[PDB]
């Protein structure tokens, strides 16, 4: 139902 | 409440996280951190497959090393040359292609100068 995404480096 | 680890500037710390192995959804594990008053920050992520990805935030490159032991279902983060700006709570999370997914407890780390 929900998620926190922490993106890898750009 | 305020309880955590305390390291002197220049010191080192190792974290570990259980990593059951690759599912259809996730192909690695890693860490992010959140310092007081700031947004969550990627730290590092590692693939279950040897040789696939090993990502590091620019702020920790050369100082932190992530590693896996698939035979123990574990991943490790070796944090060397710690500095005060590394003060934060550190959270483990499953990875998919390097990005971390937290689908809800961290390790609070204070580094002095």
């Amino acid at each position: 139902g929900s998620v926190q995404i922490v993106y890898k480096p750009k | 409440a305020s309880g955590g680890v305390f390291v002197q500037s220049g010191g080192s710390l190792r974290l570990s996280c259980a990593a059951s192995g690759a599912t259809s959804t996730f192909d690695g594990m890693g860490w992010f951190r959140q310092a007081p008053g700031k947004e969550r920050e990627f730290v590092s992520a590692i693939s279950y497959e040897q040789g696939s990805y090993t990502y590091y935030a620019d702020s920790v490159k050369g100082r932190f090393t992530i590693s896996r032991d698939n035979s123990k279902n574990m991943v490790y983060l070796q944090m060397n040359s710690l500095r005060a700006e590394d003060t934060a709570t550190y959270y483990c999370a499953p990875a998919y292609e390097g990005d971390l997914y937290a689908f809800d407890q961290g390790t609070q780390v204070t580094v002095s100068s």
